[PDB]
RNA sequence: CAGACCUGAGUGUGGCAGGACUACCCGCCGAACUUAAGCAUAUUACUCAGCGGAGGAAAAGAAAACAACCGUGAUUCUCUCAGUGAGCGGCGAGCGAAGAGGGAACGAACUCGUUGCCGAAUCGGGUCUUACAAGGCCUUGAGUUGUGGCAC
RNA sequence: CAGUGUCAAGUGGCAGGUAUUUGUCUGCCAAAGUUAAAUACAGAGUAGGAAGACCGAUAGCGAACAAGUAGCGUGAGCGA
RNA sequence: CACGAGUUGUUCGGAAACUGAGCACAACGUUAUAUCGUUUUGUUAGGAAAGUGAAGG
RNA sequence: AAUUACCGAAUCUUUGAACGCAAACGGCGCAUGGGAGAAGCUCGUGUCAUCCCCGUGCAUGCCAUAUUCUCAGUGUCGA
């Protein structure tokens, strides 16, 4: 059983060698499993199981954070892998964005300031 | 509009000693050779199915 | 809420004595009033070039 | 290649037809000598570059 | 009416030519410039059947 | 005689398990799937046969990624700071 | 016979494994509606035929 | 300017001299593949009076068709039902060859879009028509703001729908008024419009 | 002009620049020491399975149905520091994958036996 | 001689298409049962089945339009026009619309080509300003077989 | 509207619901392109809601239940 | 019917690694529509489909 | 919190449009980066041949591009 402070406060290092030891800790269990064992041996599996899941947490999201840093250069954006780039949808990666619409052509762009909408009221 | 009618049901005609009803086609289930397509049959279409307008 | 619009008779002999609203002013009705088309269409005044103003 | 076969009957086939005058008068060009003067009179007179403008 | 059987035959199917047991077509040499101007010769090696 | 001796004179089988739809429509000596059309990149889809249709559709499976994807639409694909 | 695709093989080890009773402390719990497995198979009555 | 000495050439189809060019091309043509990528348009004022550029994203191709009626394709040519539908060899297609041309080209090739298309030779045989396509995921076409709106997914694949001016003539969007009641918006619209039964609420 | 000695045209060699490796597109962490847990899953104390510790110096497993003869070898050697001389495989009727695993003379299996616990 | 242009290849780098859904919508293809107290034109129906293609709606849309008036004024939809003293039809069975009028909606209009005056003022790519700027600088790379600007 | 043959004019051209030739009159300017709303959802889907002079376990969707499940067919499919 | 067990390979059969009656991916052509046709009589495709022996420093 | 509700950070086996090649085969490749290695070599270490394991790229078509990549043509020129 381990607490989710204190493992977000272990380096890289300190993280590996704590899943080899309850990687270990887990296949002894699985003997006592095929054998007969106490039922407070048992109700150990769980926490254990548990104990894994959050240190790989820890350590894929470091890992991801750190590398998409890493790209965040505009020297290496261009080779970002396809797995850091956000996701969205197909058809909104595709489609245009806001700054390619709103494109205007000169003449348009004159008639707009020429003669812009007002505001008026009736009496 | 489709309750009643779901079925592919055909009528065994004649020569044998049964109605002329429709019945439910295929075998394996207690539903096959029932009578299908009739508002007196069980399953089968009301008659004059109400309308919306 | 909606803009203005002129007065337009009806057509054919069956409908003649009647009066409605148009689509939108003429030119030549915009510049005996003084005003410039497009400047109009910004203050809420529809604008029509289709119409011919024969009388 | 097909290209290369379809390339030179193209020629064969130009010369073999019946040629208007229209088309015909590209064919008969101008002098070596005057060529060559016009060109360096040309190339004297050349349009400025990007740069140079 | 159906399908006569000299119609069907033009099909294909089932009547095709038997022809895993022979040996290919047969066929004279290929007209070339030693036939068109001078000769070529040849020795036979072996004289056979085919089904 | 036809009937009950011949039935004896089955051997072999005409169609096995298909490898995209897992029925058992896959024919043998023509190599292609009578309920999917494998390996023809679409699938078999008849307007004579709707409730066919409904069997197969989208929503009679699992929908892992669609149920997803759903949800981040809804949201407006929020991210944190 | 002897042969058979691995793939075939594991399809038929998995409706083994499927082949059994209902525990007893399943018709216990609250709201419980079960009885017995309803989906038993037997060699002699139905084939699977893969 | 020169477009007025091109525009009025090409006007002049059965001159010698045009005659004598044509027959050149189809030659050529007549020995190619289906379906040709060209470099340069061969009629520069038509394709930019069609809307062609000569910019980053524009391409031009060359599709041949075949010449003549529609065959019914039916087993034999054996028919069956009433004596009215037994024709096999007199009937025609209700659409036009550019437009088959345009929707070959646009199914064979489904990055691109297709936007207009004109005659180029006829044969005996054959008939080629040239078509102009846009790359929509070139930085240039994205930025230029009169040819963008083909961008948007609404426009994919608008020639399978016969929304070209091709597909226009043959579904009869060339004429308003009293010689197009029944065709518009579309023959199926106006078919709905007149042929649904109303049941209004208190009648 | 060039000069060709065969009946037909064939292309010509030119110069083909090589592929460059891209970064990777898999970024999830792994750990070398954590892939023995995965091959060896469990011991087997069924009677046959005890019957062959004592008379042939052999140990039984279930272990991934994935896995190779050799890699079942080096596994054994990294979690129980012992040499196996031959290695046996079966897949079961069930789906899963049992082992034989037979130790050299210099060890013996019921002491091995004891250490996991059997 | 080297070289150039034109027309085609190979490889590297950056991208896109095939599939699913298909109620409504757009394009093609396309019956028969049935009615006519028989049946072949007709009707069912420019429908069912078949082949393609998009969206949140689609399609249509800015007059080579109505009208014949004291004239109206892009498109779409609703009531009505109208089961019509229109019209089509073994003029049989049957079929069958449009203009006008009262309304819903509506800041609704714009862009090329051509003509006249200019003529690389254009695009892409590197690099620098917090920046893959509608920015500066540099680029033969594309482009004069014409990108772009100003008036109709 | 489609196939083939033939194939224009130049402020002149197109349309004015009976064919042709000849004069007037009225409206408009084809053969390139974009565009919101009012409209459909007649066996779709996602996230939420509101109701009914409707059915009440042989009824109402085939399915109020481990239901497109058990079972049948070589198969397309059938289906409690 | 219930619970618990059982199938061990360098040499056995298959594949890795042959060709046959034959099939049909690519290529090309056709079709409003590819879900059509051609594809062993030495043999694809108007057809540029060969990617390394030696070398040489 | 082995409570529930919601959601932004993550994991996500074999396949399938399925796309390195095939397929009633949990099969077989090329390039590149790693891992383990009871042989041999070397001073329990290090190193490692054959064998074995893992990650990534490698379908066809089309568009753009090459700090201006490598080529072909009794196509048109030129020196
Ligand atoms: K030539
Ligand atoms: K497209
Ligand atoms: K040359
Ligand atoms: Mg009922
Ligand atoms: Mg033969
Ligand atoms: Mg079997
Ligand atoms: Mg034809
Ligand atoms: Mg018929
Ligand atoms: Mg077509
Ligand atoms: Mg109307
Ligand atoms: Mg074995
Ligand atoms: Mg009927
Ligand atoms: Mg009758
Ligand atoms: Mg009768
Ligand atoms: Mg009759
Ligand atoms: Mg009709
Ligand atoms: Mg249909
Ligand atoms: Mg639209
Ligand atoms: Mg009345
Ligand atoms: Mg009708
Ligand atoms: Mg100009
Ligand atoms: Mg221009
Ligand atoms: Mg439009
Ligand atoms: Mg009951
Ligand atoms: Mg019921
Ligand atoms: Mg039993
Ligand atoms: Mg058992
Ligand atoms: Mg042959
Ligand atoms: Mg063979
Ligand atoms: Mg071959
Ligand atoms: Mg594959
Ligand atoms: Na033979
Ligand atoms: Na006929
Ligand atoms: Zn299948």
């Amino acid at each position: 059983h381990m607490k989710i402070k204190d493992l977000r406060e272990k380096s890289k290092d300190d993280l590996l060698k704590t899943l080899t030891e309850y990687k270990k800790e887990l296949s002894q269990l699985r003997v006592v499993q095929q054998t007969g064992g106490a039922e407070t041996r048992l109700g150990r599996i769980r926490p254990i199981r548990k104990s894994i899941a959050r240190i790989l947490t820890v350590l894929n999201q470091n890992e991801r954070s750190n590398l998409k840093m890493f790209y965040a250069d505009r020297k290496l954006r261009c080779k970002t892998p396809k797995v850091l780039r956000t996701k969205l949808t197909h058809r909104r990666r595709l489609a245009l964005k806001e700054n390619e619409k709103n494109r205007k052509t000169s003449r348009q762009m004159r008639q707009a300031h020429k003669f812009p909408k007002r505001v008026y009221a009736v009496k | 509009r489709l309750s009643g009618m779901n079925h592919s049901a055909h009528s065994w005609g004649t020569g044998r000693a049964v109605a002329r009803i429709p019945r439910i086609s295929g075998g394996g289930t207690s539903t096959s050779g029932a009578g299908a397509f009739g508002n007196m049959c069980r399953g089968g279409r009301m008659f004059a199915p109400t309308k919306i307008f | 809420l909606k803009a203005l619009r002129p007065q337009v008779n009806c057509p054919t002999v069956r409908h003649n004595m009647k009066r409605r609203l148009g689509r939108g002013f003429s030119p030549a009705e915009l510049k005996a009033a003084g005003l410039n088309p497009q400047y109009a269409a910004t203050i809420g005044i529809r604008v029509d070039s289709r119409r011919k103003n024969k009388s | 290649p097909t290209f290369v076969t379809m390339q030179r009957k193209k020629r064969v086939l130009q010369r073999r037809l019946k040629v208007p005058p229209a088309l015909n008068q590209f064919t008969k060009v101008l002098d070596r000598a005057s060529r060559n003067e016009a060109l360096k009179l040309i190339k004297k007179y050349a349009p400025e570059t990007r740069k140079a403008r | 009416g159906k399908t006569v059987l000299s119609c069907r035959k033009g099909n294909g199917s089932v009547y095709q030519v038997h022809g895993h047991k022979r040996l290919g077509p047969a066929k004279l040499r290929i007209l070339d410039y030693a036939e068109r101007h001078g000769y070529m010769r040849g020795v036979v090696k072996s004289i056979e059947h085919e089904a | 005689t036809k009937g009950t001796t011949s039935m004896g004179q089955r051997h072999g089988r005409t169609h096995i398990l298909c490898r995209r739809c897992g029925r058992n429509s896959y024919h043998v000596q023509w190599e292609r799937c009578a309920a999917c059309a494998y390996p023809r990149a679409s699938r078999r889809r008849y307007n004579w046969s709707v409730k066919a249709i409904k069997r197969r559709r989208t929503g009679t499976g699992r929908c892992r990624y669609l149920k997803v994807v759903n949800r981040r639409i809804a949201n407006h694909f929020k991210t944190p700071k | 016979g002897r042969f058979k695709p691995l793939a075939v093989k594991k399809k038929y080890a998995k409706k083994m494994n499927q082949n059994k009773p209902v525990p007893y402390w399943i018709r216990l719990r609250t709201g419980n509606r079960i009885k017995w497995n309803e989906k038993r198979r037997h060699w002699r009555r139905t084939k699977l035929n893969y | 300017g020169a477009f007025m000495y091109l525009n009025e050439l090409w006007k002049k189809k059965s001159s010698d001299v045009m005659r004598f060019i044509q027959r050149i091309r189809s030659w050529e043509f007549r020995h190619q593949h289906t379906v040709v990528r060209l470099r340069r348009p061969t009629r520069p004022e038509k394709a930019r009076m069609l809307g062609y550029k000569t910019k980053q994203g524009f391409c031009v191709f060359r599709v041949r068709v075949r010449r003549g009626g529609r065959k019914r394709p039916v087993h034999k040519g054996i028919t069956y039902g009433k004596p009215k539908t037994s024709g096999v060899l007199g009937m025609k297609l209700n659409k036009n060859n550019q437009a088959v041309a345009e929707q070959r080209l646009g199914k064979r090739f489904g990055n691109l879009r297709v936007l207009n298309s004109y005659w180029v030779n006829m044969d005996s045989t054959f008939k080629w028509y040239e078509v102009i396509a846009v790359d929509p995921m070139c930085k240039t076409i994205r930025r230029d703001p009169r040819i963008n709106w083909i961008v948007n997914s609404v426009h994919k694949h608008r020639e399978q729908r016969g929304l070209t001016s091709a597909g226009r003539k043959h579904r009869g969007l060339r004429h308003k008024g009293h010689k197009a009641s029944k065709l518009r918006p579309s023959y199926r619209a106006a078919w709905r419009r007149n042929n649904r039964i109303v049941f209004l609420r208190k009648r | 002009r060039k000069s060709y000695t065969r009946p037909q045209f064939r292309r010509p060699h030119t110069y083909r620049k090589p592929a460059m490796a891209k970064p990777s597109n898999r970024v999830t962490v792994e750990s070398k020491d954590i892939a023995a847990f995965n091959v060896i899953r469990y011991p087997l104390t069924t009677d046959k399975a005890m019957k062959k510790i004592e008379e042939n110096n052999t140990l039984t497993f279930i272990v991934d149905s994935r896995a190779n003869k050799t890699e079942i070898k080096k596994a054994m050697r990294k979690l129980y520091q012992v040499k196996a001389v031959k290695v046996n495989t079966l897949i079961r009727p069930d789906g899963l994958k049992k082992a034989y695993i037979r130790l050299s003379a210099a060890h013996d299996a019921l002491d091995t036996a004891n250490k996991i616990g059997l």
